[PDB]
Formats: structure tokens, sequence, C-alpha cells
């Protein structure tokens, strides 16, 4: 029942909101978007009409604040800003709403595909890897690099992920070289499950998160750590029951909701290959390696 | 990044490098059971670690009980040939660690990384070079020491024996190559080119028969003939009818 209002659409923009878009002409009188899911967080994006090098957008979670959009003439983008006055945010959207000028969330009853992309994702967790403290929403782009990356330039605007090598010393205890690097159960469980991430939950979103981030905004960073993500879990041999299944799920709906035609730039055959054919867990994703058959045999 | 024709110079720089050849760690004969199924019988093996620019030969000895109740040999004997190469740097003053460590096989490259993340700075290298350091079990006084091994034994030699008192260290490696290529063709041919002539004998401390400088330049004539000769018989060639150009490229090429 949330609502994030604009102030004006003064340039030509495909607009995005979650997995749902939809193009705004330059001056269009349009003023946002109403009927916004509470109990998830949402992504608003954006891409010029005028240059599709301009891809970008916000997390937000409606729970924590009124946020509204207002395009910068300065800066050249929609920006998202937080409405500290809950009665004048009010009577704004009100004014709005009674004049039809906001498209509907268009949430079909039966769908539950962006909770099954989101379920793991929390808006918290989003402020560490995007850090921007004055901010209750985070700003992603298409060209944000990685932690990772940023050591194979400016810290303030990189994407925190936490840092996966499989040949580092984080991965492999000296005397269990072999070991560790033929089967990654130690890193996964010790160092990433019980060390960082704490849960089993925690790591499941920041995978969702990345993932939603390659696909929302042509992320390579994102797309890098998202693959790592499933690599680690795919190359140990000692994996919880309930995190393989859940994993599966997680996959199935993401491989389900990817754009046929950008699955040649979004998803990496050495690392699907490996998963799905020769890992430890090759027999323990039915539903995705199902899915993968089916909807990209070309790529296996 | 891969070692090449082009980058053969830096073989013989001023930058300590080792050469690390795994292809004599494991070691077996097939052979038949009662049953008519088939079961290999491992044998002492060694890892051929070399100095190209020293001649300095560290021949780390592989005995059979390294293989006891381990499963995927052929896997486990590239990580053991990869905890030992890193044992070795480890043992070696700092001034004497390598800057490089180049590798005969790629397969292993993540096995030496992964045993040398605790050197970042030893840059570990694969080769386009195709070496025959597989013969170096064809060089007797070798062999002898590896067959005999009744337990894990480092043994260091010089495989230049003293040629580089007479000889640059380039010209030594060529020397080097030019016989392991010729012991790993035609062992028996080989053999016979090097230990002929009975006046000429090895050393007590040496490896190879202590030529004068103009038999070492026929002794790499006959060398290179059997190369050659191997060649034509190999592929049907009337060798007689090639030229010095045709002579030349098979005689690195290879
Ligand atoms: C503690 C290290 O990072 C995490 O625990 N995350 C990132 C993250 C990002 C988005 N949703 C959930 C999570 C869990
Ligand atoms: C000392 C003279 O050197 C040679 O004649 N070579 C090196 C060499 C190494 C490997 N195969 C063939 C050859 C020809």
């Amino acid at each position: 029942m949330n609502t994030v209002p604009f102030t004006s659409a003064p340039i030509e923009v495909t607009i995005g909101i979650d997995q749902y878009s939809f193009n705004v002409k330059e001056n269009q009188p349009f003023h946002g978007i109403k009927d916004i899911p509470i109990g998830h967080v949402h992504v608003i994006h954006f891409q010029h009409a005028d240059n599709s090098s301009m891809r970008y957008g916000y997390w937000f979670d409606c729970r924590m604040g009124n946020f509204y959009i207002q395009y910068d003439p300065k800066d050249g983008l929609y920006k998202m800003m937080e409405e500290r006055d809950g009665a004048k945010f009010e009577n704004i959207v009100h004014n709005f709403k009674e004049r039809q000028m906001m498209v509907s969330y268009p949430k079909i009853d039966e769908d539950d595909t962006w909770y099954n992309l989101t379920e793991f994702v929390q808006m918290d967790k989003i402020r560490k890897i995007v850090r921007k403290d004055e901010n209750q929403f985070s700003y992603v782009d298409s060209s944000m690099t990685t932690v990772q990356e940023n050591e194979l330039s400016d810290p303030a605007h990189s994407l925190n992920y936490t840092v996966i090598n499989f040949k580092s010393r984080e991965a492999i205890r000296p005397g269990h070289e072999m070991e560790d690097f033929l089967d990654k159960s130690y890193y996964l469980n010790t160092v990433m499950l019980q060390g960082i991430f704490k849960n089993s939950s925690n790591y499941f979103g920041e995978l969702q998160f990345a993932f939603l981030n390659a696909m929302f905004f042509g992320n390579y960073g994102s797309s890098l750590q998202w693959h790592a993500m499933i690599e680690l879990i795919c190359s140990s041999a000692t994996v919880p029951k309930h995190m393989l299944d859940k994993l599966d799920e997680i996959l199935y709906y993401q491989i389900k909701t990817l754009p046929e035609q950008y699955s040649d730039i979004l998803l990496n055959e050495r690392v699907w290959n490996i998963c799905l054919y020769s890992s430890f867990q090759k027999n323990s994703l039915h539903n995705t390696e199902k899915i993968m058959e089916n909807k990209y045999p070309e790529l296996l | 990044g891969a070692m090449n024709s082009s980058n053969y110079a830096e073989l013989f720089n001023n930058d300590i490098k080792l050469f690390v050849d795994d292809t004599n760690v494991y070691r077996v004969t097939v052979h038949k059971t009662f049953e008519g199924n088939v079961a290999t019988k491992a044998i002492n093996g060694c890892i051929f670690t070399l100095n190209p620019k020293t001649g300095h030969l560290f021949l780390k000895i592989i005995h059979t009980s390294v293989w006891a109740g381990q499963k995927r040999l052929s896997q486990l004997a590239k990580w053991k040939t990869a905890e030992e190469v890193s044992a070795l740097v480890r043992s070696l003053p700092k001034e004497e660690q390598p800057k490089q460590i180049i590798v005969t096989r790629k397969a292993m490259l993540d096995p030496l990384e992964v045993h040398m993340l605790d050197f970042p700075n030893i840059a570990i290298r694969p080769t386009e070079l195709r070496l025959p350091f597989s013969a170096a079990m064809s060089i007797d006084k070798l062999s002898d020491v590896v067959m005999k091994a009744t337990e894990p034994q480092m043994v260091l030699f010089n495989i230049y024996d003293d040629w580089l008192d007479r000889i640059s260290s380039y010209t030594a490696f060529s020397r080097l190559t030019l016989l392991l290529r010729a012991l790993k063709t035609n062992e028996e041919s080989a053999k016979m080119i090097l230990l002929s002539d009975p006046t000429i004998t090895i050393k007590s401390y040496h490896l190879w028969p202590s030529f004068t400088d103009e038999q070492w330049i026929t002794i790499e004539s006959q060398m290179r003939d059997l190369i050659l000769t191997e060649y034509g018989r190999k592929y049907n060639v009337n060798i007689s009818a090639l030229t010095q150009t045709e002579i030349k490229d098979i005689i690195l090429g290879q």
C-alpha cells in the first residue's frame, strides 16, 4: 500500500520497479508509482532514452520512511529523497492519486516472483554493501566496481561484497592445501558461514542482491560475485541439506526471471557447466538443472 | 607470463629460477592379476628441480611408501610435487630462494600456486618449450639413486658436471637438452654414442663422460643425427633428401 511519488518527469526515460518497467515521455504528466507491496525491499531504476549509458537506481523499503523521486537538472539524474514531514507527504500522494497521475505496481495475486527473488534480502544488509549512511535508501548503477575489482579506484562509490578468492590464504589452511582446494567445505562452512555471514540466510541475501544488481543494472562485478557464491557452495562436498534445497529454489527463480535475450552476457558457461555436471552438488539442484536444460541448452 | 623461444635468454640471467618437472614422480608398471584383471605396481620416482643457470639439480626421490593407501594417485602426485617444492623453497636461505618457478606441465600451476601462497613475490609460470626432462631417468647415476632408495631422500647434483668452467650456461643448457632429447628419442643409440669409446670415462663425481671440447662437438653432431635418423624412421621420411633449413627446424621445432 506504499507510494513513491515523482515531482515530475522532465526527460524521456524507461522506469523499472522491481521486475516491471514502462516508458515515460519527456514532460509526460507522470507523478509516480502506488500500491507497492509492504514487506519486501524494492528497486526503482532508470535508463534514459537519449543515453542508455545512464543506468542506475535505488534500493528502498517503504517501512523505513517516505521516499520520492525528483529530477536534478545539474547532475542529470532522477534522485531519491526522503520527505521527513509526514502530513506534507500524505497531502502530495493524496492529490496525485485523486488526479490518477500514478502507475499501479502490477502484482498478480498468484505471483510470488518478487518474494522468491528477495526472500533473504534485507535493507539493513544492503546499506553495508552500499555505504551512504545519511540516506535510508541505496544508489547502484551499471559502472560501480566491487572492492574485489578495485584490488585487481574511488572507495566511497564501491560495492562492498564479501571477497571470495579460491587461491587466497583465507580459502586454504596451511597443511590442507589439496584438501581445501579440491573440497571448499572449510571455506564455505567455517570461514564464510560461521565466520563472516553468521548464517545461511545472510549468505543467500548477498547472493540474491548480487544477482539483482547484475540483472537490473548490467553490473559486471555483481555478476562475478553471484557466480562466486554459487561456485563456493557447488564446490563444497559438505553442505547442509536445507541450504542445498534452498539454493535450488533461489537459482530456479533467478533463471526463470532472466530475460532470454541477456543469457549470453549474464551467465558464465564454465561456472554453470561445472556446477550442474562436474561439482560435488551436480545431483543436488534438480529444479535449476531442469529449467537451465530447457531454457538455455546452448550455454550447456 | 609463459616462457617461450622469444624470452629464452631469461633462463640465463641473474634472477634465481628453477624448472620443476613432475613426469617421473608417479611411475608404475601395468600387469595382469591371477583373475585376468589389470593392476598397477608403483616404483620409486623423483621430482626434477633444476637451476638452468648453475646446473644445480634438487632430485627429490619419491619412495613408493608415499602412495600407500592413497586414492587418485595421478592427482595426488601433482600436490605432493607442489608440497615438496614449497618445502625446498622454505629450506633455502632467503638470498637463495627462486624469484620464478617454471613448471614443465600446466597441470602443476594450481597445485604449486596454492602451496606457495606464503611467497606472493615468487612467480609461478608455465612454458611453451617442450623440454625433455622426462628422460632424466636415462642418466644411469640418477636412475640408480632413485631405484636403490628405501625411504624419502633429497640428492643434490650438478647436471652440467664441470662444463661451466669452459662454456656459458646458455651452451650448457643446449648440450643438456640435446643429450636428454636424444636419450628420450632412442635411449639405446644415445647411450652407445656416449659410452662406446672406453678411453673416455665418467669421473666418480660426474654424470656424463669427460669429453674434450673437440669430442663434445662430435658427440653433439652424432646426437643431432640420431634425432634426425629417428624422425625419418617415425614419419617414413627420406632424411638424405632434406636441406639444412629443413634439418634446422626439426632440431628445435620438436
Ligand atoms: C555480513 C556480510 O554481509 C551480509 O551478511 N549480507 C550482505 C547482504 C546484502 C543484502 N541482503 C542481505 C545481506 C547479508
Ligand atoms: C650444444 C649444441 O646444442 C644443440 O645442438 N642443440 C640444443 C638442443 C636441445 C634440444 N634439442 C636439440 C638441440 C640442438
